[PDB]
């Protein structure tokens, strides 16, 4: 659905190692199977393909879709111009089934909304307009909430997009927040633990697990919407969750009815060796400490921890050649308590609550 | 009738400029040189005749036809318009140009050539004038036409050369391992001026439905396509005959009510075409003939010799080919250009088969 970046991206992407996976751009949409579309889209193809096919970061060319355009054009663009890559083609509760036992070894698309920074919504909305409550009444949003979940055009309605924020907020919290702060902070903590807990389950469930593209990571407009970070470069909470399992050796929690099963995910070709330990946050309490060994492009078991009662959270402490990590893990079942989630957050030590 | 205007041409050439002399008036105001060509012919043998080259053929002298490819060739000649009735066609027939050139008769475009390895036929009826006519022909280089084209990945680095993937011409006249670099150019075959009544056989397609050769029997089809003006239907009929040595085998006359027709002819006492050691190259005289049903005029007629036979290629399941229902082990060599310079292979060709009829090959594949 974007335009195709310029050169300066993929020497970005090379430079910092980020592989790139390119879809031509076709958005949601099926589309002309005649000449006119045909030839046109061939000349966009041999294009960007040329124009492209020489950075290492490229990896993979997609159609994003019998087709002429997806099994003949494009495809037959990759044949000639560029045969050293490969060519596709196509393409509630965080711990539901439906997320939970997907079979997809790789995943393209998963995401959760998550309301902005305060200092974003102040200066996006009118400042009558920056609580999204009208007239107090909580769950109904005013006309300029309802334009930036977003809507397209100009048409006055109550509910749509922006009713996934407060019914996400309403399963894992149990009742929305009035006041716009707790709002705040519920909203981007159930993003948060959502998008942490699919990157643990899939770096989790390795070898057969081979790979997670989750949405997205900025905004291209002052908007509500599913992504961690906003246009201004306002960070929401779920971007310092991810960023704790997405290190390259990562030491997290898998749920378990049996309890919490510690393990470490190494994304490298190297083996590393560290030193863990998990506690109780309510408690003080210390679940366990050892050391392990995270052999190379691997998943590895570390111990199976004993099941805590009710909820609470678990703050995951490992040191990995002089280098101090951080995780977390919170055990229980929704609903949550907000102001109790908030302390656990608070006292684990590793993010705040801003 | 047919008129030849094979012979003597006037070449003038030239080095092609950045941008490629296209029209008359650009080629004989082009600084060049002119020297009295053969048609057909490469232009290398009419330099050679003029002591303007050394043989290719002996020494490192190949390499010195290296300038060459980046000139122009001008052909330039007076032909005899015959005088053409009410109705008919006056088409100018090249058999082979090489390659990328422009043709002119009396100063007007009639095509632009892009192909060396098939014919280009002009119609001229409407462009011709009486008494002396002037035909040029403007080749440009065929090396620089690949620049016009932009290559996809696995079209470079391969044996082929490169200036031969976008372009229609033999790809070996670029050098091979088996054949000398020398693109060359020229009229390299037959160039006639035709007459065609408004009356004429477009393309005759014999086709051997089946054979049963223990049997002397065949069948043989005739797809027939024929320019026919409307008031001509009904008029004209057709004429087949089959021969052998003379003796008429089968005659069959048909009223043509419609420009392509199908004619199936059942024949009896009739041989089957067999490749060498499993039977006799049997061939037959098959000719169509348009005549008028009323003056009994003639106004088109095809011949050719047909052999009556199956062809099948069974892919085991490594294939076999299956002639007239047997399994025939095919024996034989692969064809090569008879030579770089083309225009020369129709003087190789008798003497160059009688190669392989001497090896008793039974089959030949011409090279890509």
């Amino acid at each position: 659905g974007n335009v195709y970046e310029d050169t300066h991206f993929f020497e970005l992407c090379d430079k910092y190692g980020i592989m790139v996976w390119q879809d031509f751009a076709m958005g949601c949409g099926n589309y002309s199977q005649r000449d006119n579309f045909a030839a046109a889209l061939e000349k966009e193809a041999i294009s960007v393909v040329v124009k492209l096919r020489n950075h290492p970061s490229l990896i993979l060319w997609s159609g994003n879709n019998n087709d002429r355009v997806s099994r003949q054009v494009l495809s037959r663009v990759i044949y000639e111009f560029d045969p050293t890559r490969p060519y596709l083609p196509s393409s509630g509760y965080y711990k539901d089934p439906f997320y939970t036992e997907n079979p997809s070894q790789f995943v393209s698309e998963i995401g959760y909304h998550g309301c902005p920074n305060r200092e974003t919504l102040e200066r996006m909305f009118s400042p009558d307009s920056v609580n999204p409550w009208q007239n107090g009444v909580v769950g109904m949003w005013n006309d300029e909430w309802q334009t930036k979940a977003n809507r397209i055009y100009d048409d006055k309605f109550q509910g749509g997009r922006n009713d996934l924020m407060t019914n996400q907020v309403r399963i894992i919290f149990g009742e929305v927040p009035a006041d716009l702060d707790d709002f705040i902070f519920a909203s981007q903590s159930v993003q948060a633990e959502a998008m942490k807990f699919f990157v643990e389950l899939w770096r989790g469930r390795r070898p057969y697990r081979t790979g997670i593209i989750w949405w997205n990571i900025r905004d291209g407009w002052p908007l509500l919407s599913d992504a961690i970070s906003d246009y201004w470069g306002g960070k929401k909470q779920a971007f310092y969750y991810m960023q704790n399992v997405h290190h390259d050796v990562c030491c997290l929690i898998n749920p378990a009815a049996n309890g919490y099963m510690l393990k470490v995910d190494n994304n490298t070709l190297k083996d590393f060796e560290g030193v863990v330990e998990v506690k109780d946050v309510a408690s003080g309490k210390q679940v366990f400490k050892g050391k392990f060994v995270s052999k190379a492009n691997q998943m590895s078991e570390i111990a199976t921890l004993p099941m805590q009662k009710g909820q609470g959270m678990l703050v995951i402490s490992y040191r990995i050649e002089g280098n101090e990590y951080f995780n977390h893990y919170l055990y229980g079942e929704p609903p949550y308590k907000l102001d109790q989630y908030r302390k656990w957050v608070k006292k684990c030590g590793i993010y705040e609550l801003e | 009738s047919e008129q030849s205007l094979n012979g003597r041409w006037t070449l003038k050439f030239f080095p092609q400029p950045a941008v490629p002399v296209m029209t008359i008036e650009g080629a004989e105001a082009a600084n060049g040189i002119v020297v009295d060509a053969v048609v057909p012919g490469n232009v290398e043998i009419d330099m050679e005749a003029a002591g303007l080259v050394e043989d290719p053929m002996v020494g490192n002298n190949i390499y010195k036809l290296r300038p060459y490819e980046g000139y122009q060739w001008y052909y330039s000649r007076t032909f005899a318009a015959p005088v053409v009735t009410e109705g008919q066609r006056l088409v100018l027939h090249f058999g082979g140009i090489d390659t990328f050139a422009e043709v002119y008769v009396n100063g007007i475009k009639v095509g632009s050539a892009d192909n060396m390895l098939i014919e280009h036929d002009y119609d001229i009826t409407s462009v011709v004038k009486e008494g002396e006519n002037r035909l040029d022909v403007i080749i440009r280089s065929s090396v620089m036409e690949a620049q016009n084209h932009f290559l996809g990945t696995l079209s470079i680095g391969n044996f082929s050369n490169e200036e031969s993937a976008p372009v229609r011409r033999a790809p070996s006249t670029y050098g091979w391992d088996i054949m000398p670099r020398l693109v060359s150019a020229g009229l390299w075959r037959d160039v006639t001026l035709r007459v065609e009544n408004p009356v004429t056989i477009v393309d005759a397609n014999w086709v051997t439905l089946s054979v049963n050769p223990k049997a002397r029997e065949a069948s043989e089809s005739l797809y027939l396509q024929t320019r026919l003006p409307f008031e001509m239907h009904d008029k004209v009929k057709a004429v087949i005959t089959i021969s052998r040595d003379g003796r008429q085998i089968l005659r069959k006359e048909a009223l043509m009510r419609k420009f392509a027709n199908l004619f199936t002819l059942n024949l009896s006492g009739v041989d089957a075409w067999w490749p060498r050691g499993y039977g006799e190259p049997a061939l037959y005289t098959a000719e169509v003939s348009l005549v008028d049903v009323t003056s009994g005029k003639i106004y088109d007629t095809k011949t050719s010799k047909i052999g009556f036979r199956t062809v099948k290629l069974e892919l085991d399941e490594q294939f076999q080919f299956i002639i007239n229902g047997e399994p025939v082990f095919a024996k034989g060599t692969n064809w090569v250009p008879l030579d770089a310079l083309h225009s020369r292979d129709a003087s190789h060709v008798e003497e160059a088969v009688q190669l392989m009829v001497e090896m008793n090959c039974n089959i030949v594949r011409c090279w890509g």
